[PDB]
DNA sequence: TCAGCATCTG
DNA sequence: CAGATGCTGA
């Protein structure tokens, strides 16, 4: 019985308040987030009630299915994906039970008028911290507001640090979810602190020192990083807030801030800036790998490739060839190792001595080691069975109970939790991780009459991991204190939209303005505001693909035959606007070799064509509503031969024209090398000669 | 053969056309691109400074030509209000909106509108060359793209010999030889 | 744009 | 050494 249906005493008070009145539950970094969802799913796991899932992950769905099968539920929850036909979904939604659908198919199924509505009890919203932005999750909640009674929405989240963001209020996210009340259960609560006080393990913190050579190496690395930061700030005073000092560069939210501040990459294009960015990234990854891995792989696997990359060209920059030479002396002389392995061996020998001295009428404990990645785990497993000097010699000559399991990786945490629950340990070694500490605390609090488990700590003097764990805790505390203070301070129109045009942000913003949406299947056009107008939207990338293949002309010639005024809309970007002009060909060509050149011919051949431009998706949403001031509402019910063919495809030719041209000239090179005077003299029309001169004489850029 | 109105005296777009001759005449539209193709130059700064400038011109223009092409150049850092008004005016009236970013772009638009009286064969130059060269064999989209990115013009392709076309990998020498044999072979008999 | 076939490349 | 996708025919 892995799945536990009953909850703790401090968790029964919330279910009594969330069942009556709906509200948002914010956990303390996974403070029973999945435990409440699994309990709420069992209460609605009946064929009569229909409860749909908003958005989940495939790694947790299989675990939930296995847990519900172990519990012995009469009806197992199904999963609807893009693996069957659209007609087959009519039998799955009508059977009942929990259905794990996707975030993209649920909108199409709801807007295609094929979902058995008027009988759904509700929809459980999971991971509500991602609805801050105008994503596809808001459209599902907006379209769900169609039930008069028995309509409820439960939103669950466990990321309290995501709400502490500028230009992002909590009221804007609360109003987009149709939720009135709001609940909170932080770590500073009394009911949570009083229950977890009587069940706390004994944690032992051990400070590990470092070698003097490693200290000098870190000092030199920090000096080089500060010099690079000063050189970057001297030649770039614009992005000053992104890099205030050298302490922010060592932190984690540095690359994201750099990529956010340096948005115009095509405007600030520079070799020195890119070289300095690459040098900063190299100094960061080297300082990371020096503390994460051993020193032999830092010199043989990292310091060897960088020298070859610098000697091959300007990949790593030439400024690292005549600077920081002492780093080449300390790395080559290191031989020694890191005190972390010595401390681990001492801890292991102490645990062994304690188990041997207390082996009388007492069972020993299965000590396990936790690693950050798989490489560190493999290194720790190979160093124990072989040794220190033996492994150091093997790695140098190659290129020239007691179970270890990684923590971070692609593996789901459910597997690690099952592994930890399979065998009960007595001494656990952690890497100063908050998630593992919370898991160990929950495990110790779940079993009251259990054995006293001891958690060891490994924090180096002035290391990056300790600073990161402190900054994360400080940010979490600040976000919680801000959320607590914010909580304690409180004639219609229709538009026909194509089914294949639901992935864009336009339908998500059209329904928000107040106008209704009446979608139906179609074949031509994407947006129909009135029966006399049809609009098709094309992005800055799809327009080129539609103009190069030729489907745009076929779609335009098929729409103007029945409708009155078929128009189109072009969506571009104001940050990086394409000039649609060749710099190196505007002087050697007669204004050709451009997408706009073909667009001009397309809009000239069709006189009933309008070209619209919008820089942001928020502009077209208002333009579509402004065009319906006095227009009526549309209805949903009304919705030898070789050279011959080579010359025929040439622009500015015809039947008689080609017949007269082929009777005079013989080859194509003679008319290609000749000027347009003879061509306009033998024909008369200068337009065809100008077209031929523009086509056969152009430049590429 | 374009005719420029005397009102556009200090216009930098007129100093960018070199492949099309222009003249002056007492014509109502500012730019006459042949027949039934009238162009009108207007900047966003002049529209923001004088809002009652394009409406009067559009009302006095009337319905004389078959197709009206109204080009506008954007110069404001926030083209959210003027662009919507221009689009609404172009939708209400009978004209085509053309977005420009520089006077050179407007000159290129004019030169393109001037010399595109050809047949509707469009069923960028890469698309045009891959649609006009696909009628003969040994030419596909990839081969056309390679010939455009390696030569840049049809003159350098028709001037090279058979040995000069067998050095590009990805298409083989036999395909280039067959293409040259189909190209340089005449269709009409000697008479 | 739909059935056979061979160049250079993996 | 051996199989990949545009030439050939309409």
């Amino acid at each position: 019985r892995i799945a536990m249906a009953p909850l703790l005493e401090y968790e029964r008070q919330l279910v009594l308040e969330l069942l009556d009145t709906d509200g948002l539950v914010v956990c303390a970094r996974g403070l029973g987030a999945d435990r409440l969802l699994y309990h709420f799913l069992q209460l609605h796991c009946h064929p009569a009630c229909l409860v749909l899932v908003l958005n989940t992950q495939p790694a947790e769905e299989e675990y939930f299915i296995n847990q519900l099968k172990i519990e012995g539920v009469e009806h197992l929850p199904r999963r609807v994906t893009n693996e069957i036909t659209s007609n087959s979904r009519y039998e799955v939604y009508t059977q009942g039970g929990v259905i794990f659908a996707t975030s993209r198919i649920l909108v199409v199924d709801f807007l295609t008028d094929r979902i058995p509505s008027d009988l759904i009890t509700g929809i459980l919203v999971y991971r509500a911290h991602r609805i801050i932005e105008s994503c596809q999750e808001a459209f599902i909640l907006r379209l769900f507001r169609q039930k008069n009674k028995r309509g409820f929405i439960k939103a669950f989240t466990d990321n309290a640090v995501a709400f502490d963001t500028g230009f992002c209020h909590v009221e804007r996210v609360m109003r987009n979810l149709f939720v009135r009340k709001l609940y909170l259960w932080p770590r500073f609560h009394v009911a949570v602190n009083s229950f977890l006080e009587q069940h706390k393990p004994e944690v032992v913190e051990i400070h590990v020192s470092m070698t003097p050579t490693m200290l000098a190496i870190q000092t030199a690395i920090l000096d080089i990083l500060n010099a690079c930061l000063k050189e970057l700030k001297c030649h770039n005073p614009s992005l000053e807030v992104e890099d205030l000092s050298l302490e922010n560069a060592i932190g984690k939210p540095f690359d994201k801030t750099i990529r956010h501040y340096l948005d115009p990459l095509w405007h600030q294009l520079g070799a020195k800036t890119k070289s300095l960015v690459q040098d900063l990234k190299i100094l960061r990854t080297l300082l990371q790998y020096l503390s994460q891995y051993d020193c032999v792989t830092f010199l043989n696997l990292l310091e060897s490739l960088r020298a070859t990359e610098k000697a091959f060209g300007q990949n790593s920059g030439w400024l690292f060839l005549d600077s920081s030479t002492s780093m080449f002396i300390n790395a080559r002389a290191r031989l020694e190792s890191n005190p972390k392995w010595e401390a681990l061996t001492e801890v292991l020998k102490e645990i062994e001595a304690e188990n041997k001295e207390s082996e009388a009428l007492g069972g020993p404990g299965q000590v396990l080691i936790c690693a950050s990645d798989d490489r560190t785990c493999s290194q720790l497993r190979d160093y124990i069975t072989l040794g220190a000097e033996a492994f150091l010699l093997r790695l140098y000559r190659k290129t020239f109970l007691t179970i270890i399991h990684p923590l971070l990786g692609c593996s789901d945490p459910y597997a690690l939790t099952r592994v930890l629950h399979e065998v009960e340990p007595r001494y656990v070694v952690l890497y100063d991780a908050e998630l593992t500490f919370v898991r160990q605390l929950e495990i110790y609090r779940a079993s009251r009459p259990g054995k006293p488990l001891r958690v060891y700590f490994l924090i180096y003097g002035g290391s990056t991991e300790e600073q990161r764990y402190l900054t994360a805790l400080r940010k979490e505390k600040e976000a919680f204190e801000k959320l607590i203070r914010e909580k304690a301070s409180m004639t219609q129109q229709s538009i026909v939209v194509d089914m294949r045009e639901f992935r864009s942000e336009l339908p998500s913003l059209i329904h928000r303005r107040g106008i209704d949406i009446e979608p139906v299947t179609l074949e031509v056009g994407d947006y129909i505001l009135t029966p006399e107008m049809c609009v098709e939207r094309k992005s800055i990338s799809d327009l080129i693909g539609s103009l190069n293949n030729g489907r745009l002309y076929s779609q335009c010639i098929s729409m103007s035959r029945y409708y009155k005024r078929p128009v189109l809309l072009i969506e571009f970007d104001p940050s990086k606007p394409f000039s649609l002009t060749s710099r190196g060909a505007l002087f050697q060509e007669i204004s050709s070799n451009d997408i706009s050149s073909k667009l001009t011919l397309l809009t000239l051949h069709f006189p009933r064509l309008r070209i619209l431009w919008c820089p942001s998706p928020h502009a077209t949403a208002e333009l579509f509503e402004e065009l319906k001031q006095s227009k009526p509402q549309p209805d949903a019910a009304t919705a030898n031969p070789g050279p011959q063919d080579f010359l025929l495809k040439m622009p500015g030719v015809n039947a008689k024209n080609c017949r007269s041209l082929m009777h005079h000239v013989k080859n194509i090179a003679e008319l290609a090398a000749l000027s347009q005077d003879e061509l306009t003299s033998i024909l008369g029309n200068a337009a065809n000669a100008k077209q031929l001169y523009d086509f056969i004489h152009t430049s590429f850029a | 053969s374009i005719i420029v109105s005397p009102r556009q005296r200090g216009n930098p777009v007129l100093k960018f056309v070199r492949n099309v001759p222009w003249e002056f005449g007492d014509v109502i539209p500012d730019y006459v691109l042949g027949q039934s193709t009238c162009a009108l130059f207007l900047s966003l700064r002049y529209h923001n400074l004088h809002p009652d400038y394009i409406h009067g011109r559009l009302q006095s223009l009337g319905k004389n030509f078959a197709l009206r092409v109204l080009l506008v150049q954007v110069d404001v850092k926030d083209p959210q209000q003027a662009l919507k008004e221009l689009a609404k005016m172009c939708i209400l009236a009978d004209c085509t909106l053309i977005l420009a970013w520089s006077p050179e772009e407007a000159g290129r638009y004019l030169e393109t509108y001037k010399a595109y009286e050809q047949k509707p064969a469009d069923l960028d130059f890469v698309s045009r060359v891959t649609e006009c060269l696909t009628t003969v064999k040994s030419v596909n989209k990839t081969d056309s793209q390679t010939l455009l990115t390696t030569f840049g013009s049809l003159e350098q392709l028709i001037a090279a010999s058979r040995e000069d076309l067998a050095l590009c990998p990805g298409l083989g020498p036999q395909k280039a030889r067959r293409l040259f044999d189909v190209l340089h072979e005449p269709f009409l008999k000697v008479p």
